[PDB]
């Protein structure tokens, strides 16, 4: 890669510059398993309303079967990862600041 | 019918609405209609008259198409259209009902009357004592006055269940969701009187405007008055199919002809609430006459329609036009749509193809047409098939080099020939006064050359025509054919060899020293005039008088031409080094970047074959086309993030991602979906890949990923088959040309 695409590909698979430094304090997302997946619930509730593609996930026990029984861990796991590497368009702030709750993230 | 009483006057006729609807005293087989004209005089000065025309059941069959139709259901219709309390989308039941009705009141209107047409001098003759038009003549009283439009700005917040929309969606899978907005509203009126609403109507003379928090209660802000946009005129009348006299309420406009509203975001639903709100508060008070609350667009259609409008048939009185907006041509697309409106009676799009003739007549005008012209054009004709190939053309993938290519045109061809195969069977027309729809064709063949506005009508006329009639396609295809084989006969004789083409537009070569376009370009010319000649000859010898007479253009003249398929076709010319591409799809805006970097990389490759090389060329050809596509992915990944980019339309006839539930919380925004979708598609997850309606949701808008991927794969597979087809044509390889993306450039977006 050369050129302006070597700079854009920098900057959207690593890292924002100021992650990895040094701060007062932290400002993130942080709790445990069942609260985090509450908080996706809701972060997600958030942002349908424009666009972002509802979950919809199985559960055992429900009314419906269905397929696709996985555990709950490894559904947030996955969630999370992927809000936290989807990069922002423009001014407005990314879609982790739904969960994280600050518009400067 | 005595002429002693008639009293004349000489005025201009702005607009021909549909009042009323009634079956006479003891008539099963007619109705009755009553038409309210708003007049002008040469000063300008509305007044309000009023004919009464009678329609037999005949006819509106004929009109209708088929013959499930009842005066009984039309009388019913027109008179649940009548109270927009309860039943304000009528015409969104049945609308080729309305179609046929509308159609048949204006033939009868024309027909009985006389000749009537819009913003032109006339003079009607009205009796006194009955109060009603009697005759219509046409007249010259100097220049009429000049129409006058009135912009219009309404915006309504409509809330609807998105269950209830979900469900109308589910019980049609391919509807539009305009429709099912205009539907859901149809089933609970309610909703309409709830909305809030906001309306700014701007004259030449005044300002009108309203916010309603509700549409029930007064207006919360509120800027002039409702007696300076329109006057409330009753009139009594005594038409001869009622027992005792009537009284109609009309409003005529001042200072305006026509509301125009620009196409930044025109709802229906608000102006229908409008409208609405307008005919109760002015019909409230007993004493007069409810006139019909009919409306008509794309929208109330299932499965919608590709040209948008709104046509009015009743209350209240005057055309809206909608004009898409930030188009630096606004003016003139504004005067194309007063002009199509006043040509075309009012009639065209809302009744379709019945401007022309009645659907239910085509079929006796077809028929009579073929039994004239010569034996074998007969012949021709009825052994036409879509699929037969009439005169040998070259075979793709095919490409012809060094020579004097040029492309030819015959520009409407079929409009003309429809026009005047109509006048052909105008014979076997079953009465004389079916003339009037094939004049206003022949108007709008002669007014295309110069007219923009009436080449488009005629380009969305006469396929409805010809779907209306299966049996004019046949007609029309052998008249083509005989069209083509003459081309090919005069040709095979002025230097040229036709390699394309379908007889309206075609292309070809020519027999000539590739060096001196001096005198090349001498005999280019004298092979129009002679193929020109030739084909206007042909068609009169088959008695086919084409009212416009006929003019063979020039399209272009090159150098190298390469085909790759049936339809697509790349010509260049290696000196000006202008060039023309054919077939590419275009279904986004990223299809156009892809159509700019294939002309480029072709044109490059086209001119390396200049300098000539052995198959080493064909080599450095494939390494540029490689080079090429690498150039055009890389580029693609700084727009990985824009959605509206990468979204495609889908037509309402094709296989489309199911639609999200939350799609259905637009409100306003789904009100603006009637022909096209555009779709993008979103990996939020391991290989999810759904699919977004992007046109559905407010912005900005915040998507997980592009599939970018899916996307590349789909434009590069049009891009290896003009690749593959330029190889194998200009070098004559049979290996296809493919891109390896999966092993070399699908890292970038996974």
């Amino acid at each position: 890669l050369d050129g302006d695409t070597a700079k854009a590909y920098l900057r959207a698979r690593t890292y924002a510059p100021g992650a990895l430094t040094p701060a007062p304090a932290y400002c993130g997302a942080v709790d445990s398993a069942t609260k985090m997946m509450g908080r996706l619930a809701d972060a997600e509730k958030l942002l349908v309303p424009r666009g972002w593609p509802a979950f919809a996930p199985a559960s055992p026990g429900e009314d419906t079967a269905g397929g696709t029984p996985p555990p709950q861990t490894c559904g947030i796991v996955k969630r999370l990862l992927r809000l936290a590497a989807t990069e922002q368009q423009g001014p407005t702030p990314p879609a982790i600041a739904a969960l994280i709750r600050n518009a400067a993230v | 019918m005595d002429t002693a009483d008639i009293v004349w006057v000489e005025e201009s006729v702005s607009a021909i609405t549909l009042y009323a609807v009634w079956l006479p005293p003891r008539a099963r087989e007619y109705f009755h209609a009553l038409v309210y004209f708003v007049c002008r005089n040469a000063a300008g000065e509305g007044r309000a008259r009023f004919a009464e025309v009678s329609v037999t059941a005949t006819e509106l069959r004929d009109f209708y198409g088929s013959a499930d139709v009842s005066v009984q259901a039309v009388v019913a219709a027109a008179r649940a259209a009548t109270t927009p309390a309860a039943s304000p989308l009528e015409p969104l039941e049945n609308p080729t009902l309305w179609r046929a009705l509308y159609a048949c009141v204006l033939a009868a209107l024309e027909r009985q009357t006389g000749p009537v047409a819009l913003f032109a001098p006339l003079r009607i003759g009205s009796d006194p004592r009955t109060g009603l038009v009697v005759k219509v003549e046409r007249a010259s009283w100097g220049p009429p006055a000049a129409p006058r439009a009135a912009l219009l700005v309404a915006e309504a917040n409509i809330d609807i269940d998105p269950m209830a929309l979900a469900a109308r969606v589910a019980e049609h899978p391919d509807a539009r969701l305009a429709w099912a907005r205009l539907a859901a509203i149809r089933d609970t009126p309610q909703c309409a009187s709830a909305a809030s609403l906001t309306v700014n109507i701007t004259t030449g003379t005044a300002l009108f405007a309203r916010e309603y928090q509700t549409l029930a209660f007064p207006p919360i802000k509120k800027e002039g008055a409702f007696g300076d946009l329109v006057e409330v005129c009753e009139v009594g009348l005594r038409p001869r199919g009622h027992p005792q006299r009537v009284t109609a309420r009309v409003l005529l406009p001042r200072d305006y002809d026509y509301f125009v509203s620009a196409g930044e975001k025109f709802s229906a639903p608000a102006l229908v609430a409008l409208f609405r709100q307008w005919h109760t508060t002015v019909h409230a008070a007993p004493g007069a006459l409810a006139p019909v609350f009919a409306f008509l667009g794309p929208e109330f259609e299932v499965r919608g329609g590709p040209v948008p409008y709104f046509a009015v048939l009743g209350f209240p009185g005057w055309p809206t036009f909608t004009v898409p907006a930030t188009a630096e041509s606004a003016r003139d697309l504004v005067r194309g749509a007063a002009a199509a409106y006043a040509a075309l009676l009012g009639a065209w799009p809302a009744v379709g193809a019945r401007v022309v003739l009645p659907p239910r007549a085509w079929p006796g005008v077809a028929s009579a047409a073929a039994g004239c012209l010569l034996p074998a054009v007969r012949e021709a004709v009825a052994r036409w098939h879509p699929a037969t190939k009439i005169i040998q053309l070259l075979d793709p993938p095919a490409a012809v080099g060094p020579v004097w290519t040029a492309r030819f045109c015959f520009p409407g061809l079929r409009a003309q020939l429809l026009a005047a195969l109509a006048d052909l069977g105008g014979s076997g027309l079953a009465d004389p006064h079916g003339r009037t729809g094939l004049a206003r064709l022949d108007a709008l063949v002669v007014a295309a050359p110069s007219e923009p506005w009436a080449g488009a009508v005629l380009e969305r006329l006469v396929p409805d025509t010809c779907n209306a009639c299966p049996a004019l396609r046949q007609l029309l295809g052998g008249v083509m054919a005989a069209v083509c084989l003459q081309i090919e006969e005069t040709a095979s004789s002025v230097k040229f060899a036709v390699c394309g083409g379908d007889g309206g537009a075609f292309w070809g070569v020519f027999n000539v020293d590739p060096q001196d376009a001096d005198a090349a370009s001498g005999v280019i010319e004298d092979a129009r005039r002679a193929i020109e000649t030739a084909v206007g000859a042909v068609l009169r010898a088959n008695a086919v008088r084409l009212r416009h007479p006929l003019c063979l253009a020039l399209e272009g003249v090159y150098t190298h031409a390469v085909a790759w398929s049936q339809a697509g076709v790349w010509f260049w010319n290696s000196r000006d080094n202008t060039d023309h591409l054919g077939g590419f799809p275009l279904r986004g805006p990223a299809y156009t970047t892809a159509a700019g970097v294939v002309r480029d990389t072709l044109r490059r490759v086209l001119g390396l074959t200049t300098a000539c090389v052995p198959e080493e060329d064909a080599l450095t050809a494939r390494g540029l086309m490689e080079d090429a596509c690498d150039r055009l992915i890389l580029d693609a990944f700084n727009k990985r993030l824009d959605a509206e980019y990468w979204s495609v339309r889908v037509s309402p006839f094709e296989a489309s991602d199911p639609l999200p539930p939350t799609a259905f919380r637009g409100g306003a925004l789904l009100d603006a979906e009637h022909y096209w979708r555009r779709v993008v598609r979103v990996c939020p997850g391991g290989g999810e890949s759904v699919g977004v309606p992007v046109d559905l949701y407010p912005r900005p808008l915040v998507l997980p990923p592009v599939d970018c991927a899916h996307h590349l794969r789909e434009i590069l597979r049009e891009i290896e088959l003009v690749f593959t087809g330029v190889l194998a044509g200009v070098w004559g390889e049979g290996g296809k040309f493919v891109y390896p993306f999966d092993d070399k450039m699908s890292f970038l977006f996974a």
